[PDB]
Protein backbone atom coordinates (compact mmCIF):
# COMPACT_ATOMS: atom_id res chain seq x y z
CA UNK A 1 0.00 0.00 0.00
CA UNK A 2 1.26 3.29 -0.73
CA UNK A 3 -0.40 6.85 -0.98
CA UNK A 4 -1.09 9.03 -4.13
CA UNK A 5 1.98 11.46 -4.46
CA UNK A 6 -1.11 13.89 -4.88
CA UNK A 7 -1.42 12.93 -1.10
CA UNK A 8 2.07 12.77 0.12
CA UNK A 9 2.49 16.12 -0.97
CA UNK A 10 0.27 17.41 1.37
CA UNK A 11 1.29 14.98 4.41
CA UNK A 12 5.22 15.71 3.63
CA UNK A 13 4.10 19.55 4.32
CA UNK A 14 2.22 18.67 6.95
CA UNK A 15 5.31 17.25 8.50
CA UNK A 16 7.54 19.77 7.52
CA UNK A 17 5.14 22.34 9.31
CA UNK A 18 5.92 22.20 12.60
CA UNK A 19 9.44 21.47 14.00
CA UNK A 20 9.62 18.41 14.82
CA UNK A 21 7.95 16.12 12.46
CA UNK A 22 5.40 13.72 15.02
CA UNK A 23 3.42 16.58 15.77
CA UNK A 24 1.61 16.60 12.50
CA UNK A 25 0.30 13.28 13.22
CA UNK A 26 -3.67 14.79 13.29
CA UNK A 27 -3.16 16.75 10.75
CA UNK A 28 -2.16 13.61 8.69
CA UNK A 29 -4.55 12.00 9.88
CA UNK A 30 -6.96 14.46 8.98
CA UNK A 31 -5.74 14.71 5.56
CA UNK A 32 -6.05 11.02 4.95
CA UNK A 33 -9.76 11.08 5.97
CA UNK A 34 -10.38 14.05 3.91
CA UNK A 35 -9.12 12.04 1.07
CA UNK A 36 -10.43 8.51 1.08
CA UNK A 37 -13.41 9.72 3.04
CA UNK A 38 -12.24 7.56 6.22
CA UNK A 39 -8.81 6.32 7.67
CA UNK A 40 -8.26 2.84 5.73
CA UNK A 41 -6.54 0.22 8.21
CA UNK A 42 -3.60 -0.55 5.61
CA UNK A 43 -3.04 3.06 5.42
CA UNK A 44 -1.55 3.17 9.18
CA UNK A 45 1.89 1.29 8.67
CA UNK A 46 3.31 4.07 5.48
CA UNK A 47 1.93 6.94 8.36
CA UNK A 48 3.79 5.49 10.62
CA UNK A 49 6.91 5.39 8.80
CA UNK A 50 6.99 9.25 7.41
CA UNK A 51 6.33 9.97 11.22
CA UNK A 52 9.14 8.01 12.21
CA UNK A 53 7.14 6.19 14.74
CA UNK A 54 5.89 2.65 15.53
CA UNK A 55 2.78 1.21 14.45
CA UNK A 56 1.44 0.77 17.65
CA UNK A 57 1.61 3.91 18.43
CA UNK A 58 -0.34 5.37 15.60
CA UNK A 59 -3.17 3.16 16.08
CA UNK A 60 -3.40 4.06 19.66
CA UNK A 61 -3.90 8.27 18.62
CA UNK A 62 -6.16 7.04 15.87
CA UNK A 63 -8.17 5.03 18.22
CA UNK A 64 -8.20 7.89 21.06
CA UNK A 65 -9.70 10.74 18.57
CA UNK A 66 -13.47 10.76 18.30
CA UNK A 67 -13.10 12.58 14.84
CA UNK A 68 -11.36 9.93 12.97
CA UNK A 69 -13.17 6.85 11.54
CA UNK A 70 -11.83 3.62 10.22
CA UNK A 71 -15.14 1.25 9.92
CA UNK A 72 -16.90 3.41 7.06
CA UNK A 73 -16.44 4.98 4.07
CA UNK A 74 -18.28 8.38 3.63
CA UNK A 75 -18.18 11.34 1.27
CA UNK A 76 -20.03 13.70 3.50
CA UNK A 77 -20.43 13.11 7.14
CA UNK A 78 -23.00 14.63 9.17
CA UNK A 79 -21.86 15.17 12.23
CA UNK A 80 -24.73 16.56 14.53
CA UNK A 81 -24.41 17.22 18.62
CA UNK A 82 -26.18 15.57 20.93
CA UNK A 83 -24.98 17.43 24.17
CA UNK A 84 -27.14 19.43 26.67
CA UNK A 85 -28.37 22.45 24.64
CA UNK A 86 -28.72 21.07 21.48
CA UNK A 87 -31.08 18.10 23.31
CA UNK A 88 -33.26 21.25 24.64
CA UNK A 89 -33.64 22.75 21.97
CA UNK A 90 -34.18 20.03 19.14
CA UNK A 91 -32.01 17.57 17.98
CA UNK A 92 -34.68 14.63 17.41
CA UNK A 93 -36.46 17.26 15.06
CA UNK A 94 -33.14 17.15 12.99
CA UNK A 95 -32.17 13.20 13.21
CA UNK A 96 -36.34 13.19 12.17
CA UNK A 97 -35.95 15.59 9.31
CA UNK A 98 -32.48 13.46 8.78
CA UNK A 99 -34.11 10.26 8.72
CA UNK A 100 -37.10 11.34 6.48
CA UNK A 101 -34.56 13.02 3.76
CA UNK A 102 -31.79 10.56 3.95
CA UNK A 103 -33.48 7.45 5.79
CA UNK A 104 -30.65 6.70 8.34
CA UNK A 105 -29.96 7.44 11.30
CA UNK A 106 -26.69 7.89 13.81
CA UNK A 107 -23.88 5.77 12.82
CA UNK A 108 -25.69 4.84 10.00
CA UNK A 109 -24.03 5.33 5.82
CA UNK A 110 -26.31 5.95 3.06
CA UNK A 111 -26.56 2.65 0.81
CA UNK A 112 -24.85 4.78 -2.09
CA UNK A 113 -22.29 5.62 0.64
CA UNK A 114 -22.83 9.33 0.50
CA UNK A 115 -23.85 10.51 3.74
CA UNK A 116 -23.18 9.38 7.47
CA UNK A 117 -24.79 10.76 10.37
CA UNK A 118 -22.16 11.03 13.03
CA UNK A 119 -23.32 12.03 16.69
CA UNK A 120 -20.66 14.11 18.19
CA UNK A 121 -20.65 16.11 21.91
CA UNK A 122 -21.28 20.14 21.94
CA UNK A 123 -19.75 21.81 18.79
CA UNK A 124 -19.54 24.84 20.58
CA UNK A 125 -22.11 26.66 19.07
CA UNK A 126 -25.30 26.35 21.58
CA UNK A 127 -26.32 29.69 20.76
CA UNK A 128 -27.33 28.77 17.27
CA UNK A 129 -28.88 24.95 18.42
CA UNK A 130 -29.64 22.96 17.56
CA UNK A 131 -26.06 22.55 15.34
CA UNK A 132 -25.06 20.14 12.68
CA UNK A 133 -21.75 20.14 10.36
CA UNK A 134 -21.93 18.64 6.55
CA UNK A 135 -17.93 17.69 6.71
CA UNK A 136 -16.81 21.39 7.68
CA UNK A 137 -19.48 23.75 7.02
CA UNK A 138 -21.61 24.26 9.50
CA UNK A 139 -25.19 25.55 9.98
CA UNK A 140 -28.22 25.91 12.76
CA UNK A 141 -31.09 23.18 11.97
CA UNK A 142 -34.48 25.52 11.83
CA UNK A 143 -36.62 23.20 9.40
CA UNK A 144 -37.28 20.07 7.30
CA UNK A 145 -37.60 22.18 4.61
CA UNK A 146 -34.59 24.67 5.10
CA UNK A 147 -32.38 21.24 5.59
CA UNK A 148 -33.73 19.67 2.29
CA UNK A 149 -32.17 22.61 0.72
CA UNK A 150 -28.59 22.93 2.62
CA UNK A 151 -28.25 18.77 1.88
CA UNK A 152 -28.90 19.46 -1.44
CA UNK A 153 -25.93 22.14 -2.04
CA UNK A 154 -23.73 18.76 -1.17
CA UNK A 155 -23.74 16.07 -4.66
CA UNK B 1 -11.03 34.19 -0.07
CA UNK B 2 -14.03 31.38 0.63
CA UNK B 3 -13.94 29.51 4.71
CA UNK B 4 -16.43 26.84 5.70
CA UNK B 5 -19.69 28.11 6.60
CA UNK B 6 -19.95 29.08 10.60
CA UNK B 7 -23.40 30.29 11.95
CA UNK B 8 -23.84 33.67 12.91
CA UNK B 9 -23.20 33.57 16.85
CA UNK B 10 -24.94 37.16 18.00
CA UNK B 11 -22.48 39.03 20.15
CA UNK B 12 -23.07 41.96 22.21
CA UNK B 13 -20.72 43.86 24.31
CA UNK B 14 -20.75 46.84 26.89
CA UNK B 15 -17.49 47.61 27.36
CA UNK B 16 -16.14 47.41 23.71
CA UNK B 17 -12.61 45.90 24.15
CA UNK B 18 -12.41 41.45 22.96
CA UNK B 19 -16.32 42.47 20.88
CA UNK B 20 -15.03 45.46 19.58
CA UNK B 21 -14.42 43.94 16.43
CA UNK B 22 -15.79 40.50 17.21
CA UNK B 23 -19.54 41.96 18.08
CA UNK B 24 -19.76 41.67 13.90
CA UNK B 25 -20.07 38.13 11.95
CA UNK B 26 -16.96 38.49 10.06
CA UNK B 27 -13.41 38.02 9.28
CA UNK B 28 -11.45 41.31 10.53
CA UNK B 29 -7.99 41.14 8.14
CA UNK B 30 -5.14 43.02 8.88
CA UNK B 31 -5.85 45.85 6.71
CA UNK B 32 -9.25 46.84 8.87
CA UNK B 33 -7.41 46.21 11.85
CA UNK B 34 -4.24 48.22 11.30
CA UNK B 35 -6.74 51.08 11.10
CA UNK B 36 -8.53 50.61 14.38
CA UNK B 37 -4.81 50.97 15.81
CA UNK B 38 -3.93 47.36 15.69
CA UNK B 39 -0.45 45.94 16.00
CA UNK B 40 0.40 49.57 17.86
CA UNK B 41 0.69 47.97 20.99
CA UNK B 42 3.10 45.33 19.69
CA UNK B 43 5.17 48.33 18.36
CA UNK B 44 5.10 49.83 22.10
CA UNK B 45 5.62 46.37 23.74
CA UNK B 46 9.10 46.11 22.02
CA UNK B 47 10.22 49.35 22.83
CA UNK B 48 10.35 47.60 26.38
CA UNK B 49 12.06 45.22 28.33
CA UNK B 50 10.36 41.40 28.75
CA UNK B 51 10.19 42.03 32.68
CA UNK B 52 8.66 45.30 32.04
CA UNK B 53 5.66 43.59 30.28
CA UNK B 54 5.46 40.76 32.80
CA UNK B 55 5.20 43.41 35.91
CA UNK B 56 2.77 45.18 33.60
CA UNK B 57 0.45 41.81 32.99
CA UNK B 58 1.35 41.56 36.72
CA UNK B 59 -0.31 45.02 38.11
CA UNK B 60 -3.08 44.62 35.99
CA UNK B 61 -4.20 41.67 38.13
CA UNK B 62 -5.14 39.68 35.24
CA UNK B 63 -6.48 36.56 35.68
CA UNK B 64 -6.90 33.56 33.42
CA UNK B 65 -10.12 33.39 31.31
CA UNK B 66 -10.04 29.40 30.99
CA UNK B 67 -11.62 28.40 34.10
CA UNK B 68 -8.72 28.35 37.10
CA UNK B 69 -8.38 32.38 37.38
CA UNK B 70 -4.86 31.66 37.87
CA UNK B 71 -2.80 35.12 37.95
CA UNK B 72 -1.05 35.63 34.62
CA UNK B 73 1.40 37.92 35.84
CA UNK B 74 2.76 35.08 38.32
CA UNK B 75 2.84 32.30 35.90
CA UNK B 76 4.69 34.23 33.32
CA UNK B 77 7.11 35.49 36.69
CA UNK B 78 7.36 31.64 37.56
CA UNK B 79 8.28 30.51 34.14
CA UNK B 80 11.10 32.60 33.20
CA UNK B 81 12.65 31.47 37.08
CA UNK B 82 13.60 28.35 34.78
CA UNK B 83 15.81 28.94 31.90
CA UNK B 84 15.27 28.36 28.13
CA UNK B 85 14.37 27.63 25.71
CA UNK B 86 10.78 28.60 26.80
CA UNK B 87 7.18 27.71 25.06
CA UNK B 88 4.03 29.98 24.60
CA UNK B 89 0.66 27.89 24.09
CA UNK B 90 -2.51 29.38 23.23
CA UNK B 91 -5.57 27.27 24.31
CA UNK B 92 -8.11 26.88 22.09
CA UNK B 93 -9.66 23.66 22.41
CA UNK B 94 -12.88 25.15 23.89
CA UNK B 95 -15.49 21.88 23.94
CA UNK B 96 -17.28 22.53 27.09
CA UNK B 97 -21.12 22.34 26.48
CA UNK B 98 -22.47 25.35 26.73
CA UNK B 99 -18.89 27.50 25.19
CA UNK B 100 -18.64 28.85 22.01
CA UNK B 101 -16.83 32.59 22.54
CA UNK B 102 -13.30 32.00 21.92
CA UNK B 103 -14.61 30.97 18.73
CA UNK B 104 -15.80 34.17 18.17
CA UNK B 105 -12.53 36.18 18.49
CA UNK B 106 -10.83 33.61 16.44
CA UNK B 107 -13.27 33.95 13.41
CA UNK B 108 -13.59 37.54 13.09
CA UNK B 109 -11.10 39.22 15.00
CA UNK B 110 -7.86 36.93 14.65
CA UNK B 111 -5.19 39.45 14.71
CA UNK B 112 -6.28 40.41 18.53
CA UNK B 113 -5.32 36.69 19.23
CA UNK B 114 -2.07 37.02 17.12
CA UNK B 115 -1.18 40.69 18.10
CA UNK B 116 -1.61 39.24 22.31
CA UNK B 117 1.07 35.90 21.38
CA UNK B 118 3.47 37.77 20.05
CA UNK B 119 3.19 40.45 23.32
CA UNK B 120 3.24 37.21 25.67
CA UNK B 121 6.10 34.97 23.75
CA UNK B 122 8.39 37.86 24.06
CA UNK B 123 7.51 38.53 27.88
CA UNK B 124 8.51 34.85 28.28
CA UNK B 125 11.42 34.88 25.95
CA UNK B 126 9.89 32.47 23.75
CA UNK B 127 10.66 32.03 19.99
CA UNK B 128 8.09 29.23 19.24
CA UNK B 129 4.52 29.74 20.31
CA UNK B 130 1.25 27.54 19.20
CA UNK B 131 -2.33 27.63 18.84
CA UNK B 132 -3.63 24.51 19.78
CA UNK B 133 -7.36 24.50 18.37
CA UNK B 134 -10.41 21.63 18.55
CA UNK B 135 -10.74 20.10 15.40
CA UNK B 136 -14.88 20.69 15.18
CA UNK B 137 -12.96 24.34 14.43
CA UNK B 138 -12.16 24.11 10.91
CA UNK B 139 -12.95 27.25 9.88
CA UNK B 140 -11.12 29.28 12.49
CA UNK B 141 -8.29 27.27 12.16
CA UNK B 142 -7.94 28.39 7.76
CA UNK B 143 -8.73 31.85 9.33
CA UNK B 144 -5.80 31.88 11.57
CA UNK B 145 -3.54 30.65 8.84
CA UNK B 146 -4.21 33.27 6.64
CA UNK B 147 -4.03 36.11 9.31
CA UNK B 148 -0.83 34.50 10.42
CA UNK B 149 0.51 34.81 6.93
CA UNK B 150 -0.69 38.49 6.85
CA UNK B 151 1.13 39.22 9.62
CA UNK B 152 4.15 38.02 8.36
CA UNK B 153 3.41 40.28 5.19
CA UNK B 154 3.87 42.74 7.49
CA UNK B 155 7.21 42.13 9.63
CA UNK B 156 5.09 41.58 12.59
CA UNK B 157 6.41 37.58 12.53
CA UNK B 158 9.88 36.12 11.42
CA UNK B 159 13.20 36.96 12.91
CA UNK B 160 13.98 40.15 14.08
CA UNK B 161 10.27 41.84 14.44
CA UNK B 162 10.50 45.41 13.63
CA UNK B 163 14.40 45.93 14.30
CA UNK B 164 13.70 44.61 18.07
CA UNK B 165 15.82 41.30 17.80
CA UNK B 166 13.07 39.24 18.59
CA UNK B 167 12.22 36.51 16.66
CA UNK B 168 8.89 34.30 16.51
CA UNK B 169 6.91 31.57 14.33
CA UNK B 170 3.59 30.92 15.57
CA UNK B 171 2.55 27.13 14.80
CA UNK B 172 -1.08 26.58 14.09
CA UNK B 173 -2.36 22.61 15.42
CA UNK B 174 -5.38 21.18 15.15
CA UNK B 175 -7.00 18.79 17.57
CA UNK B 176 -9.11 15.47 16.31
CA UNK B 177 -12.58 15.04 18.70
CA UNK B 178 -11.28 15.36 22.48
CA UNK B 179 -12.45 17.52 25.22
CA UNK B 180 -9.50 16.36 27.69
CA UNK B 181 -6.97 18.01 25.13
CA UNK B 182 -8.24 21.55 26.92
CA UNK B 183 -6.51 20.48 30.13
CA UNK B 184 -3.71 22.30 29.45
CA UNK B 185 -1.16 18.98 30.03
CA UNK B 186 -3.27 16.56 27.87
CA UNK B 187 -2.57 19.42 24.85
CA UNK B 188 0.78 19.44 25.48
CA UNK B 189 1.01 15.92 25.27
CA UNK B 190 -1.39 15.99 21.93
CA UNK B 191 1.28 18.42 20.73
CA UNK B 192 3.69 16.19 21.20
CA UNK B 193 2.44 13.90 18.89
CA UNK B 194 0.53 11.63 21.34
CA UNK B 195 -2.55 10.52 22.82
CA UNK B 196 -4.27 13.48 25.23
CA UNK B 197 -3.54 11.89 28.65
CA UNK B 198 -3.18 14.67 31.66
CA UNK B 199 0.31 14.20 32.98
CA UNK B 200 0.76 13.82 37.02
CA UNK B 201 1.61 17.72 38.61
CA UNK B 202 3.70 18.42 39.79
CA UNK B 203 6.00 19.35 37.79
CA UNK B 204 3.24 22.42 36.28
CA UNK B 205 4.11 23.18 32.66
CA UNK B 206 5.91 26.37 33.72
CA UNK B 207 8.66 24.33 34.87
CA UNK B 208 8.37 20.94 32.74
CA UNK B 209 5.80 20.89 29.51
CA UNK B 210 6.69 21.26 26.15
CA UNK B 211 9.42 18.49 25.46
CA UNK B 212 10.32 18.87 29.84
CA UNK B 213 10.99 22.48 28.86
CA UNK B 214 8.93 25.61 30.58
CA UNK B 215 6.03 26.43 28.84
CA UNK B 216 2.82 28.67 29.55
CA UNK B 217 0.05 28.04 28.19
CA UNK B 218 -3.12 30.60 28.15
CA UNK B 219 -6.51 30.45 27.46
CA UNK B 220 -7.38 32.67 23.59
CA UNK B 221 -9.13 35.55 25.79
CA UNK B 222 -6.48 35.73 29.29
CA UNK B 223 -4.50 36.20 25.54
CA UNK B 224 -7.07 38.80 23.90
CA UNK B 225 -6.93 41.15 27.24
CA UNK B 226 -2.50 41.81 27.00
CA UNK B 227 -2.66 44.06 23.87
CA UNK B 228 -5.49 46.05 25.73
CA UNK B 229 -3.12 46.25 29.34
CA UNK B 230 -0.02 47.21 27.07
CA UNK B 231 -1.92 50.10 25.45
CA UNK B 232 -3.70 51.57 28.22
CA UNK B 233 -1.70 51.12 30.93
CA UNK B 234 -1.97 48.87 34.20
CA UNK B 235 -3.39 51.19 36.62
CA UNK B 236 -6.18 51.66 33.85
CA UNK B 237 -6.89 48.31 33.18
CA UNK B 238 -7.82 47.06 36.69
CA UNK B 239 -9.90 49.96 37.47
CA UNK B 240 -12.24 48.46 34.85
CA UNK B 241 -15.02 46.28 36.65
CA UNK B 242 -14.84 45.08 40.12
CA UNK B 243 -11.44 45.36 42.16
CA UNK B 244 -11.45 41.81 43.22
CA UNK B 245 -12.06 40.44 39.13
CA UNK B 246 -10.75 43.36 36.54
CA UNK B 247 -11.57 43.25 33.02
CA UNK B 248 -13.74 42.30 30.63
CA UNK B 249 -15.53 39.13 30.65
CA UNK B 250 -17.36 37.10 28.14
CA UNK B 251 -20.33 35.74 29.05
CA UNK B 252 -21.89 32.37 26.35
CA UNK B 253 -25.83 32.59 27.22
CA UNK B 254 -27.56 29.50 25.54
CA UNK B 255 -30.78 27.72 26.10
CA UNK B 256 -34.33 29.22 26.72
CA UNK B 257 -33.13 32.92 26.22
CA UNK B 258 -34.80 35.28 22.98
CA UNK B 259 -31.41 36.51 22.45
CA UNK B 260 -28.73 33.40 22.54
CA UNK B 261 -25.26 34.74 22.25
CA UNK B 262 -21.88 36.35 23.32
CA UNK B 263 -22.38 39.23 26.19
CA UNK B 264 -19.24 41.26 27.10
CA UNK B 265 -20.18 42.82 30.73
CA UNK B 266 -18.58 43.32 33.81
CA UNK B 267 -18.18 40.48 35.96
CA UNK B 268 -20.60 42.65 38.99
CA UNK B 269 -23.28 41.45 36.55
CA UNK B 270 -25.97 39.31 38.16
CA UNK B 271 -27.34 35.97 36.38
CA UNK B 272 -30.57 37.38 36.34
CA UNK B 273 -29.28 40.52 34.83
CA UNK B 274 -27.73 38.73 32.02
CA UNK B 275 -30.56 36.54 31.15
CA UNK B 276 -32.89 39.31 31.42
CA UNK B 277 -30.89 42.61 31.17
CA UNK B 278 -29.04 41.55 28.48
CA UNK B 279 -30.29 38.15 26.30
CA UNK B 280 -33.83 39.57 26.54
CA UNK B 281 -35.39 36.98 28.96
CA UNK B 282 -36.99 33.58 28.91
CA UNK B 283 -38.22 32.05 25.35
CA UNK B 284 -41.84 32.41 25.81
CA UNK B 285 -41.67 34.31 29.11
CA UNK B 286 -41.83 30.22 30.73
CA UNK B 287 -40.66 30.55 34.18
CA UNK B 288 -36.81 30.01 34.59
CA UNK B 289 -36.40 25.84 36.51
CA UNK B 290 -32.56 25.81 36.53
CA UNK B 291 -29.50 27.41 35.17
CA UNK B 292 -26.93 24.84 34.00
CA UNK B 293 -23.38 26.43 34.63
CA UNK B 294 -21.70 24.86 31.78
CA UNK B 295 -21.31 21.19 32.62
CA UNK B 296 -19.54 21.55 36.24
CA UNK B 297 -22.82 23.21 38.02
CA UNK B 298 -26.75 23.77 38.17
CA UNK B 299 -28.14 26.83 40.08
CA UNK B 300 -31.93 26.66 40.60
CA UNK B 301 -34.40 29.73 40.39
CA UNK B 302 -34.21 30.82 43.96
CA UNK B 303 -30.36 31.78 42.87
CA UNK B 304 -30.81 34.09 40.02
CA UNK B 305 -29.47 37.18 42.27
CA UNK B 306 -25.92 36.10 42.05
CA UNK B 307 -22.74 37.86 41.64
CA UNK B 308 -21.26 36.63 38.02
CA UNK B 309 -17.97 36.13 40.21
CA UNK B 310 -15.29 33.82 41.80
CA UNK B 311 -16.31 34.35 45.40
CA UNK B 312 -18.67 32.91 48.01
CA UNK B 313 -21.79 32.68 46.48
CA UNK B 314 -20.30 33.39 43.12
CA UNK B 315 -21.32 31.80 40.04
CA UNK B 316 -18.05 30.84 39.14
CA UNK B 317 -17.27 28.43 36.20
CA UNK B 318 -16.02 30.12 32.85
CA UNK B 319 -19.55 32.10 33.36
CA UNK B 320 -21.46 29.63 30.71
CA UNK B 321 -25.08 30.38 31.28
CA UNK B 322 -27.66 27.98 29.91
CA UNK B 323 -31.28 28.51 30.64
CA UNK B 324 -33.67 25.76 31.20
CA UNK B 325 -37.39 27.10 31.88
CA UNK B 326 -40.56 25.10 33.71
CA UNK B 327 -41.62 22.69 30.82
CA UNK B 328 -37.93 20.95 30.75
CA UNK B 329 -37.42 17.79 32.06
CA UNK B 330 -33.76 17.91 34.10
CA UNK B 331 -33.15 14.27 34.85
CA UNK B 332 -33.62 14.32 31.07
CA UNK B 333 -30.89 17.15 31.09
CA UNK B 334 -29.15 15.15 33.97
CA UNK B 335 -28.61 12.06 31.64
CA UNK B 336 -26.96 14.87 28.94
CA UNK B 337 -24.27 15.87 31.70
CA UNK B 338 -23.62 12.47 32.42
CA UNK B 339 -23.02 11.18 28.71
CA UNK B 340 -20.71 13.90 28.14
CA UNK B 341 -18.21 12.68 30.93
CA UNK B 342 -18.69 9.30 29.67
CA UNK B 343 -17.72 10.61 25.96
CA UNK B 344 -14.72 12.35 27.43
CA UNK B 345 -12.58 10.57 30.48
CA UNK B 346 -9.60 9.88 29.26
CA UNK B 347 -9.26 6.28 31.35
CA UNK B 348 -5.97 6.73 32.67
CA UNK B 349 -7.45 6.33 36.28
CA UNK B 350 -10.35 3.57 36.90
CA UNK B 351 -12.30 5.70 39.35
CA UNK B 352 -13.06 8.11 36.38
CA UNK B 353 -13.13 5.59 33.62
CA UNK B 354 -15.85 3.20 35.22
CA UNK B 355 -17.78 5.68 36.98
CA UNK B 356 -18.19 8.11 34.16
CA UNK B 357 -19.17 5.14 32.31
CA UNK B 358 -21.88 3.71 34.79
CA UNK B 359 -22.92 7.41 35.71
CA UNK B 360 -24.22 7.47 32.35
CA UNK B 361 -25.24 3.36 31.82
CA UNK B 362 -27.32 3.62 35.36
CA UNK B 363 -29.18 6.85 34.57
CA UNK B 364 -29.90 5.60 31.44
CA UNK B 365 -32.26 3.28 32.36
CA UNK B 366 -33.37 5.24 35.62
CA UNK B 367 -34.69 7.68 32.74
CA UNK B 368 -35.86 4.85 30.65
CA UNK B 369 -38.00 3.18 33.46
CA UNK B 370 -36.53 0.03 33.84
CA UNK B 371 -33.80 0.88 36.72
CA UNK B 372 -33.57 -2.06 39.22
CA UNK B 373 -33.39 -0.86 43.01
CA UNK B 374 -30.19 -1.73 42.89
CA UNK B 375 -29.80 0.26 39.67
CA UNK B 376 -30.83 3.51 41.92
CA UNK B 377 -28.23 3.02 44.82
CA UNK B 378 -25.48 1.39 42.43
CA UNK B 379 -26.27 4.95 40.41
CA UNK B 380 -25.96 7.13 44.22
CA UNK B 381 -22.90 5.26 44.38
CA UNK B 382 -21.38 6.00 41.30
CA UNK B 383 -21.97 9.35 41.41
CA UNK B 384 -19.98 10.54 44.92
CA UNK B 385 -17.09 8.01 43.65
CA UNK B 386 -15.93 8.82 40.39
CA UNK B 387 -13.13 11.51 42.06
CA UNK B 388 -10.67 9.11 43.53
CA UNK B 389 -7.03 8.97 42.16
CA UNK B 390 -7.95 11.03 39.67
CA UNK B 391 -4.72 13.11 38.66
CA UNK B 392 -6.80 16.25 36.60
CA UNK B 393 -10.25 17.80 37.08
CA UNK B 394 -12.60 16.16 35.08
CA UNK B 395 -12.63 13.06 37.31
CA UNK B 396 -13.16 15.93 40.12
CA UNK B 397 -16.07 17.62 38.75
CA UNK B 398 -18.35 14.48 36.46
CA UNK B 399 -20.57 13.73 39.28
CA UNK B 400 -21.14 17.32 40.74
CA UNK B 401 -24.16 18.95 38.74
CA UNK B 402 -25.93 16.01 38.56
CA UNK B 403 -25.53 15.49 42.83
CA UNK B 404 -26.79 19.27 42.70
CA UNK B 405 -29.66 18.00 40.69
CA UNK B 406 -29.93 15.59 42.97
CA UNK B 407 -30.07 17.63 45.28
CA UNK B 408 -32.23 21.05 44.48
CA UNK B 409 -35.04 19.11 42.64
CA UNK B 410 -35.61 16.08 44.59
CA UNK B 411 -39.78 16.24 43.29
CA UNK B 412 -38.73 15.83 39.99
CA UNK B 413 -36.31 12.66 40.84
CA UNK B 414 -39.15 11.08 42.90
CA UNK B 415 -40.47 10.98 39.69
CA UNK B 416 -38.43 8.45 38.75
CA UNK B 417 -38.48 6.46 41.10
C1 LIG C 1 -11.07 18.63 31.27
C2 LIG C 1 -10.54 20.04 31.18
C3 LIG C 1 -10.81 20.80 30.05
C4 LIG C 1 -10.32 22.09 29.91
N1 LIG C 1 -10.62 22.77 28.75
C5 LIG C 1 -10.11 23.96 28.59
C6 LIG C 1 -10.37 24.65 27.36
O1 LIG C 1 -11.10 24.23 26.46
N2 LIG C 1 -9.72 25.87 27.25
C7 LIG C 1 -8.90 26.46 28.22
O2 LIG C 1 -8.39 27.56 27.99
N3 LIG C 1 -8.68 25.80 29.39
C8 LIG C 1 -9.24 24.61 29.56
N4 LIG C 1 -8.96 23.93 30.72
C9 LIG C 1 -8.05 24.55 31.69
C10 LIG C 1 -6.59 24.45 31.25
O3 LIG C 1 -6.01 23.22 31.69
C11 LIG C 1 -5.74 25.62 31.77
O4 LIG C 1 -6.05 25.91 33.13
C12 LIG C 1 -5.88 26.91 30.97
O5 LIG C 1 -5.75 26.64 29.57
C13 LIG C 1 -4.84 27.91 31.41
O6 LIG C 1 -4.95 29.12 30.67
P1 LIG C 1 -5.47 30.45 31.47
O7 LIG C 1 -4.46 30.80 32.50
O8 LIG C 1 -5.51 31.51 30.34
O9 LIG C 1 -6.83 30.21 32.09
C14 LIG C 1 -9.51 22.64 30.92
C15 LIG C 1 -9.26 21.89 32.07
C16 LIG C 1 -9.77 20.60 32.22
C17 LIG C 1 -9.54 19.85 33.50
S1 LIG D 1 -9.44 12.06 35.95
FE1 LIG D 1 -10.38 11.05 34.18
S2 LIG D 1 -10.01 12.43 32.46
FE2 LIG D 1 -8.61 13.04 34.12
S3 LIG D 1 -6.68 11.93 33.70
FE3 LIG D 1 -7.86 10.63 35.08
S4 LIG D 1 -9.02 9.25 33.74
FE4 LIG D 1 -8.26 10.95 32.46
S1 LIG E 1 -24.63 21.68 22.96
FE1 LIG E 1 -24.70 21.44 20.79
S2 LIG E 1 -23.22 22.88 20.02
FE2 LIG E 1 -23.11 23.09 22.20
CL1 LIG F 1 -6.75 23.42 35.49
NA1 LIG G 1 -18.21 23.49 15.55
NA1 LIG H 1 -32.95 31.42 13.82
NA1 LIG I 1 -1.95 48.11 5.37
NA1 LIG J 1 0.37 30.13 8.39
NA1 LIG K 1 -13.22 18.47 21.59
Amino acid sequence: FEFPEELKTKLQEHINYFPKKRQAILLCLHEIQNYYGYIPPESLKPLADMLELPLNHVEGVVAFYDMFDREDKAKYRIRVCVSIVCHLMGTNKLLKALENILGIKPGEVTPDGKFKIVPVQCLGACSEAPVFMVNDDEYKFESEVQLNEILSRYT
Amino acid sequence: RSYPAIPRIYAETTLNMLLKRAKKPRVHSIDEYLKDGGYQALEKALNMSPEEIIDWVDKSTLRGRGGAGFPTGKKWKFAVQNPGPRYFICNADESEPGTFKDRIIIERDPHLLIEGIIISSYAIGANEAYIYIRGEYPAGYYILRDAIEEAKKKGFLGKNILGSGFDLEIYVARGAGAYICGEETALIESLEGKRGHPRLKPPYPVQKGLWGKPTVVNNVKTIANVPFIISMGWEEYRYIGPSDYAGPKLFPVSGKVKKPGVYELPMNTTLREVIFKYAGGTLGNKKVKAVFSGALDCFSSEELDIPMDYSPLGFGGTGTVIVLTEEDDIVEAALKIAEFYEHETCGQCTPCRVGCYEQANLLEKIYKGEATEQDWEGFDFVNRNIQPTSICGLGAVAGRLIRQTLEKFPEEWEKYR
